[PDB]
Order: structure tokens, then C-alpha cells, then sequence
């Protein structure tokens, strides 16, 4: 069984 | 060294109640120790925490796809992990070794080696349990997937009365008793 | 959206080429994708907030520069005329599955000698008498022919305003030579209108092909024009009989 | 039944250093290592049952180095502030003499995520055997570390932990005997 | 290995047609499936995806199930209409993270049904800016196919249908044309096999 990253999003500029 | 230090974390959340059965999931941002904005499935959307996270809300919440896969992480992210390492997390059970010794007016029962974390340790003196001057050092987390716990009973240390440790763990199906 | 340019360039093996990608979605996440003649649709770069993650690309012709989370640039150092495909801009929310968002796509001709390139010459052909009095339609027929590379855009314009009803343009050219390499193209059209619109003498009708060629900065040291970018048309007005 | 999943991940600077880490109600599951660009797991069985990609933390990582710099100008620059350290000794298992057993140096409830320890038996370092654990997630935010020296206990040895931290005006040093 | 396998060559259909566009993958991940579609003079497009092992997707009339015991994800729709002709690409990509392979693309080509056929091969003229002639085969059925010339100093396009909107009118036409003097309207599309009632008339 593979773990899923919950991915991290990029902060308003 | 002295210059300062700036810290940013990221944390993903998953709770569990009663299995898969109800999750919530959260999506939390911080900027050295403060959460500045926050996903909560039971919102459904990003909030801001502080006015420093007000930015990324209104942004996040606007992109093309995004609610639709946040509203869906307690199933894609969430309920799919707890599965992936159920069978030696939710499902690991480790049966604990009891040693008694004193310490002799103290006498003490060492409960090590043990998980998960949930235990019931008690003292009985020929069948009655002793509930006073009972002391524990809690429960202490090994760190490597492992608890141990001292619980301690201040008694006179006579030579009569048989005292036994009793320990219940979810990995045993009957309680477990050392003899002094 | 998703934004590339160029839409068409063409140009000679050894060049350096440069294509850029803007996505407007507040995606993290653009890619690159090489599309070729049987459609295959295999990945290139791919690009997470300015940090390269995928790069399936030979080892060190190409040079990929994303500025901001926005902006997908891509850069051949020299073309070989395996080059030539359709380059593909794509966006997704972020790195991980998610729905790819494509442009346009950026048409791209590497060619060993761009003494090769024509423009096209186009004519156009009035309806035959003989349709007007069986169908009462009349076709006007447009051919675009020995211009390379199939780099072209048809339209017909009808009193000035372009039209789309009553059009076919053939999706593929045809090569004047099937056996050369670097065979010139040639490439129809209709226009089918009523038989009373077209004996109308005060109607104007124009065939007009967009040719994507060369530029100036462009040298070219030979006998005919230089073969730029340009449009070519040819019109026919409306006949009572 | 009731259960805690949590990915937790920072970035420090001007350290430039960064952790990816999965804890399961309190223990770390796996964690993956920026060096070396592998997935270490907390226990050797874990890494048979399950697998995780590196490659997604690793993006991760840069996109929280970024969003920390674009985190510094929103607050106009104000640092974090130090928290010290709680520091614990203790052992695994009760100490009989000549019986293998293991000391555990418990660091808690810190900020940043920098620490320098160092085992002293006797007064002086030791690292033959010694392990320890990536920064820990907690409630609070702060940071949880464990320390490990394995040892044959003896009448004749003492240890301390050294614990270096910049919440602390001088190390932090706690005892075990017997 | 990630791959996907679809559906060989050029699918043609006449609209009404149900349709279906065989994929099969192959993975040792867990991966949600998708369709894309590429429609004439843009670029791929979604139709669907699945990222649940045994469910089903469905757009614009078209359906898919993610049949994960026979790892196939086959594209169906009952009745295809002439605005579906496009390229049509299934694609995989693992659940961990986006890295789609996409397969190698079947071109769908859905043609009209003309219901008052009235083939005819008419010759055209210029202002005489060109020394070509052209010769243009139009109103056929969809059942008739044009086939390529063999003379080289000949030029036969293929069959394209143009809609008058406002008439509802559909109609084929191919065009042949050549500069020799040799050539002829009433010889030039007989490399094909036309209707026996084909229209001649007498230039
Ligand atoms: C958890 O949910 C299942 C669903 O059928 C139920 O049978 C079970 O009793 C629940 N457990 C608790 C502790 O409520
Ligand atoms: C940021 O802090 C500096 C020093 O404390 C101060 O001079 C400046 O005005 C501050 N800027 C804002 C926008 O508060
Ligand atoms: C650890 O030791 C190094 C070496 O002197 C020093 O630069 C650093 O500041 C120390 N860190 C802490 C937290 O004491």
C-alpha cells in the first residue's frame, strides 16, 4: 500500500 | 549564533471515530507558532485563522478544482491512508512485560513494552484492591512505538498477604497478574 | 486560460527556439508535452511552484524557465528536425492527480534548408452554370497551392465579414509530390452559397490564406522574395450570369 | 476506533532546514530524509507493508521554503520566539546490573526545532550505539525529540544528557545513576 | 511500467452510431483513469475521470466504467453526433501523484447522413489568374469514398462536408484538378467508385 502527500499549496503573492 | 529565526509548518490532519466511519479532515498553515489559515471539511472551506491567512483564503478558494479536491480529501487522502498502515498501526498490538519489586516501604509494578497506549493496571491485596496511596507515573510514550507505565503502592511490606499486579491491554483477551 | 506563443514558427536545424506558457487558473503546477504526426502525447517538463519535479527530456538540449508559478518557458538550444511536433502547455491545481488543463498548442517546422519554404498561391474558381441551374447553389472552390510548411490558416470573406456557414476546408493538405520529403502542399476550400447570392453582382467573396513563413530578421540570399509570414488571397464578385 | 493522522512538515531559516514526517497518535510512522532523498521509516517492518515517494515531499518542502519567505514580509519580519526546553532521562526497562537496557532523553515542548545534545558517560561524550528521532509534531506546536544510548548498567558508570538550546542561557544537563 | 493501450487507427461512424473506444492500462499503482478529447484546432481537452476503483463517468452523452478486474476503461456512447468528431485520449495517472501517460489516441470522424443524395461532377472556371481547371464532385452520400489520384500531374482531395446552416443542408465534395489538357471532368474522380446515377453534365 502507497501513502498519499496531501500537497502543499503556494501562498498569495 | 544570534540572528533571528523564522519558522513556517504545515500540518494535514486526520480524525478518525470509530474506524473510517467519520472523518474530518484539516488542512492547517502556521507561520512560526500561529495557524494563519485553515481547511475544515465540516466548512468546507479555507478560513482564515488570523488576518496574516486572510490572503491565502481568498486565493485558495477561488483556484480552478480546489474545493472539489479539498471537499474530497477525507476520502481520497484520509480514509485512504488509515488503510494503507491499519494492519500494523490501528492493528498493532504488543503484550506488555510486568516486572514487581520494592523500593522498603513502596512497592512498585513496571508495566513496559506495550501498545497501544491503552491500559488498566490494578493492585489487589488477597482479592481487595488497595485504592489508596496508589501513585503512577502516568502513561510515558517510549517513542519507539512502545509505552511502559509504574504504578506504585505504598504499603507495609509484611511477609502474609499475597499482593498481585493485575494489567488489562487490548492485546490480551484475559488480564494478566504477577505474584509477589 | 492557458496561453502559448508562438502559435507557428519555422526555422532551420541548428536554431534556437523559444516558446512561453501563461496560466491565469492560480495553478501551482504547468507542464510541457510533445505531440507528434500519430498523436502521441508523451510529457516533457513538468513545474511546481518554480522547482522542477519531471524531466523526461534527453539530458541537455532543451532548457525550461519558469520565472513564476505562472510562467512555463521553454527554450531548444539546437533543433534537429526531430523537433518538429506541436509543443503543448498544460496546468494543474497542484502536484498531485489532478485534471491537466492544455493550451493551444505551438506548432513548430525544423527544417535542414529554409530554401524549402514557399508561400502559397491561391486562386479561386467560380460556381459552375451547370450546379446553379440543378441545385440552385452555387460552390466557389479555393485553392491554396505549393506553399511549405502546411502552416496555414483559410477563411472566406464574404462583403468584407468573415463566414463560417457554408465552409469546408480540408483538414489535411496534400503533398504535390507524395514522394519527396520536403514536398510543397496544396490545399482546397468551399464556399457553398445560394444561387441568387451569387448572381448578385454587388456580393464580393475572398479566399484568404494566412501563410506563417519567415521573418525579418530573417536572411535570405536568393533569387525569389523572402518567404515571411504573409497572406495571400484571392476574390471574385458576384455574377448575374 | 478513535485515531489522529497528521503530515507534518516545516521549514527553518536561516538554518535552510526542513522535515516531512507522518505521526500515528503520537508515534512517527515514516519520515522522509532531505540529504539523501529516502523514506525512512520509524520501524524496519513498517517499510514491508507500506511504501510512500519521497519525490512528493521533497516538493513539499520547497513549496513551505517559498511560502515561509512570503510569510516573513506579511508579518514584517517579527522572529519567532525561543521556547527552552524540558528535558527527561529515563530508561526502558527497570535497571538490573550487567542487563542490557537503554537510556531515553526526552526533549519537549521547544522551539525552533534546533538542539544540540550529547551523551556524557562520566563527563564524557559518547556516541558508540546512540540514535535518536526527527523533530516531533505537538498539540501546541512546539517540538518533541527522543535520544537513545543503549548501556550495560554498572555501580561505576553515571550519565547525563547535555541538551543545547537558544532558549537556554547555558546547557541543560540531567543525571541517572544506580 | 505505466501504460495504456487504446483503440488502433481512425474510427469513422455515420452519427447515430453507438460508439466504442476499447483501453486497456497496465499499473502497479492504484490510479484514477481519465478521458481527454482534442476537438479540431485545439488542444486536449477533459471529458471525464474516475479516481474510484469500480465507478463510472460520464459526459456530453459519453460513459466509461474503471474495471478494475479486467483494467480496462472503455469509451461508450449510444449515439455519436458529427460535433464528436475529434481525438479521444484515455490516460492513467497513479493516485499519489500527477504523472499522467496518456495512450496513443484514436481520431473519431462521425459523417452526416445526406437524405437526398444528388451527385454531380461539375467543372469550374477562375478570372483566369490560374492555369488549372478544377472539377468538383459534390452532393454525394456518405457512403461514397474518393479515392487518392495516380497520375502524379493530378490532384484529387478528399471528401469534406460543408453545412449551409440556415437551409439544414449538408453536402460532400472532393475537388480534382490539374493544368494538362488532357484532363477532364468526366474522367477524373474514376479512380473512385461513384454512384451509378452521378450527373455528367455536358460542358
Ligand atoms: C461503528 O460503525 C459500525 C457501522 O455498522 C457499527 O456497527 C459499530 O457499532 C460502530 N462502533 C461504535 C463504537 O459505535
Ligand atoms: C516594519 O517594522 C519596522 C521596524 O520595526 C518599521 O520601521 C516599519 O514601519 C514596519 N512596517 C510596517 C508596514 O509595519
Ligand atoms: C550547536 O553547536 C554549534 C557549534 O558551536 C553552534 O553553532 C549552534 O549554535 C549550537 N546550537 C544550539 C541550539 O545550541
Amino acid at each position: 500500500g502507497g501513502y498519499r502527500a496531501r500537497p502543499a499549496k503556494a501562498a498569495a503573492t | 549564533d544570534t540572528r533571528p529565526r523564522f519558522l513556517e509548518q504545515v500540518k494535514h490532519e486526520c480524525h478518525f471515530f470509530n474506524g473510517t466511519e467519520r472523518v474530518r479532515f484539516l488542512d492547517r498553515y502556521f507561520y512560526h507558532q500561529e495557524e494563519y489559515v485553515r481547511f475544515d471539511s465540516d466548512v468546507g472551506e479555507y478560513r482564515a485563522v488570523t488576518e496574516l491567512g486572510r490572503p491565502d483564503a481568498e486565493y485558495w478558494n477561488s483556484q480552478k478544482d480546489l474545493l472539489e479536491q479539498k471537499r474530497a480529501a477525507v476520502d481520497t487522502y484520509c480514509r485512504h491512508n488509515y488503510g494503507v498502515g491499519e494492519s500494523f498501526t490501528v492493528q498493532r498490538r504488543v503484550y506488555p512485560e510486568v516486572t514487581v519489586y520494592p523500593a522498603h516501604n513502596l512497592l512498585v509494578c513496571s508495566v513496559n513494552g506495550f501498545y497501544p497506549g491503552s491500559i488498566e493496571v490494578r493492585w489487589f491485596r488477597n482479592g481487595q484492591e488497595e485504592k489508596t496511596g496508589v501513585v503512577s507515573t502516568g502513561l510515558i510514550q517510549n517513542g519507539d512505538w512502545t509505552f511502559q507505565t509504574l504504578v506504585m503502592l505504598e504499603t507495609v511490606p509484611r511477609s502474609g498477604e499475597v499482593y498481585t499486579c493485575q494489567v488489562e491491554h487490548p492485546s490480551l483477551t484475559s488480564p494478566l497478574t504477577v505474584e509477589w | 486560460a492557458v496561453f502559448q506563443t508562438p502559435n507557428y514558427h519555422v526555422t532551420q536545424v541548428g536554431n534556437e527556439v523559444s516558446f512561453n506558457c501563461k496560466q491565469t487558473l492560480g495553478h501551482d503546477t504547468m507542464y510541457w508535452y510533445k505531440q507528434d504526426s500519430k498523436k502521441l502525447l508523451k510529457i516533457m517538463f513538468s513545474y511546481n511552484n518554480k522547482q522542477l519535479i519531471v524531466n523526461e527530456t534527453v539530458p541537455r538540449r532543451f532548457s525550461p524557465q519558469s520565472s513564476d508559478k505562472a510562467h512555463l518557458n521553454l527554450r531548444i538550444k539546437s533543433v534537429e528536425p526531430e523537433d518538429s511536433a506541436v509543443y503543448l502547455c498544460a496546468s494543474s491545481l497542484d502536484w498531485g492527480v489532478n485534471t491537466l488543463y492544455f493550451g493551444a498548442g505551438t506548432r513548430l517546422s525544423v527544417l535542414e534548408d529554409l530554401n524549402k519554404v514557399f508561400p502559397p498561391e491561391v486562386a479561386v474558381f467560380e460556381p459552375s452554370e451547370a450546379e446553379i441551374s440543378h441545385t440552385q447553389k452555387a460552390t466557389l472552390v479555393c485553392l491554396a497551392t505549393g506553399f511549405f510548411p502546411d502552416h496555414v490558416e483559410l477563411s472566406w470573406w464574404v462583403n468584407g465579414k468573415e463566414v463560417h456557414s457554408g465552409v469546408c476546408t480540408d483538414p489535411q493538405p496534400l503533398k504535390e509530390q507524395p514522394a519527396l520529403n520536403d514536398s510543397r502542399y496544396a490545399l482546397s476550400s468551399r464556399l457553398r452559397v445560394s444561387a441568387t447570392f451569387w448572381q448578385n453582382p454587388r456580393n464580393h467573396f475572398r479566399c484568404q490564406v494566412q501563410f506563417y513563413g519567415l521573418s525579418e530578421n530573417d536572411e535570405w540570399t536568393q533569387d525569389r522574395a523572402k518567404p515571411v509570414t504573409q497572406i495571400v488571397s484571392a476574390e471574385a464578385w458576384g455574377r448575374a450570369d | 476506533e478513535e485515531h489522529v493522522i497528521i503530515q507534518a512538515e516545516f521549514y527553518l531559516n536561516p538554518d535552510q532546514s526542513g522535515e516531512f514526517m507522518f505521526d500515528f497518535d503520537g508515534d512517527e510512522i515514516f519520515h522522509v530524509d532531505m540529504a539523501k532523498k529516502e523514506t525512512v521509516w520509524r520501524l524496519e517492518e513498517f517499510g514491508r507493508f507500506a511504501s510512500f515517494e519521497a519525490q512528493g515531499a521533497l516538493a513539499n518542502i520547497a513549496v513551505d521554503k517559498a511560502n515561509l519567505e512570503i510569510m516573513t514580509k506579511r508579518s514584517n519580519y517579527t522572529p519567532i520566539t525561543n521556547v527552552p526546553p524540558e528535558v527527561t532521562v529515563l530508561t526502558n526497562s527497570p535497571v538490573e546490573l550487567r542487563e542490557p537496557n537503554v537510556l531515553i532523553c526526552f526533549i519537549d515542548k521547544f522551539t525552533p526545532p534546533v538542539v544540540n545534545v550529547t551523551w556524557l558517560r562520566n563527563g564524557k561524550p559518547v556516541t558508540t550505539g546512540v540514535s535518536e528521532t526527527v523533530f516531533l509534531p505537538r498539540e501546541d506546536h512546539l517540538f518533541r525529540k527522543f535520544h537513545y544510548l543503549p548501556f550495560l548498567p554498572s555501580t561505576e558508570d553515571v550519565y547525563d544528557c547535555r541538551v543545547e538550546h537558544w532558549g537556554l542561557d547555558e546547557p541543560l544537563l540531567k543525571h541517572w545513576e544506580f | 511500467g505505466d501504460s495504456v493501450t487504446q483503440t488502433e487507427g481512425p474510427v469513422t461512424l455515420s452519427e447515430g452510431t453507438s460508439l466504442t473506444v476499447n483501453c486497456s492500462y497496465e499499473t502497479k499503482q492504484y490510479p484514477t483513469l481519465f478521458w481527454y478529447v482534442q476537438y479540431p484546432g485545439e488542444g486536449p481537452q477533459l471529458l471525464f475521470k474516475v479516481p474510484k476503483a469500480n465507478e463510472k463517468g460520464s459526459n456530453r452523452g459519453f460513459e466509461a466504467t474503471y474495471n478494475k478486474e479486467a483494467t480496462s476503461f472503455h469509451l461508450q456512447k449510444a449515439s455519436v453526433q458529427e460535433s464528436d468528431s475529434a481525438v479521444y485520449y484515455c490516460a492513467l495517472s497513479p493516485s499519489n501523484t500527477n504523472k499522467v501517460v496518456f495512450g496513443t489516441g484514436t481520431r473519431l470522424q462521425v459523417l452526416p447522413n445526406i437524405q437526398n443524395p444528388d451527385p454531380a461532377v461539375y467543372q469550374l472556371r477562375d478570372s483566369k489568374s490560374s492555369d488549372k481547371s478544377v472539377c468538383l464532385f459534390t452532393d454525394f452520400d456518405s457512403q461514397t469514398n474518393v479515392s487518392q489520384s495516380k497520375d502524379s500531374d493530378v490532384y484529387i482531395t478528399d471528401k469534406c462536408v460543408l453545412d449551409m446552416r440556415s437551409m439544414d443542408f449538408k453536402s460532400n465534395s472532393a475537388v480534382a484538378w490539374s493544368n494538362k489538357s488532357d484532363f477532364a471532368c468526366a474522367n477524373a474522380f474514376n479512380n473512385s467508385i461513384i454512384p451509378e446515377d452521378t450527373f455528367f453534365p455536358s460542358p
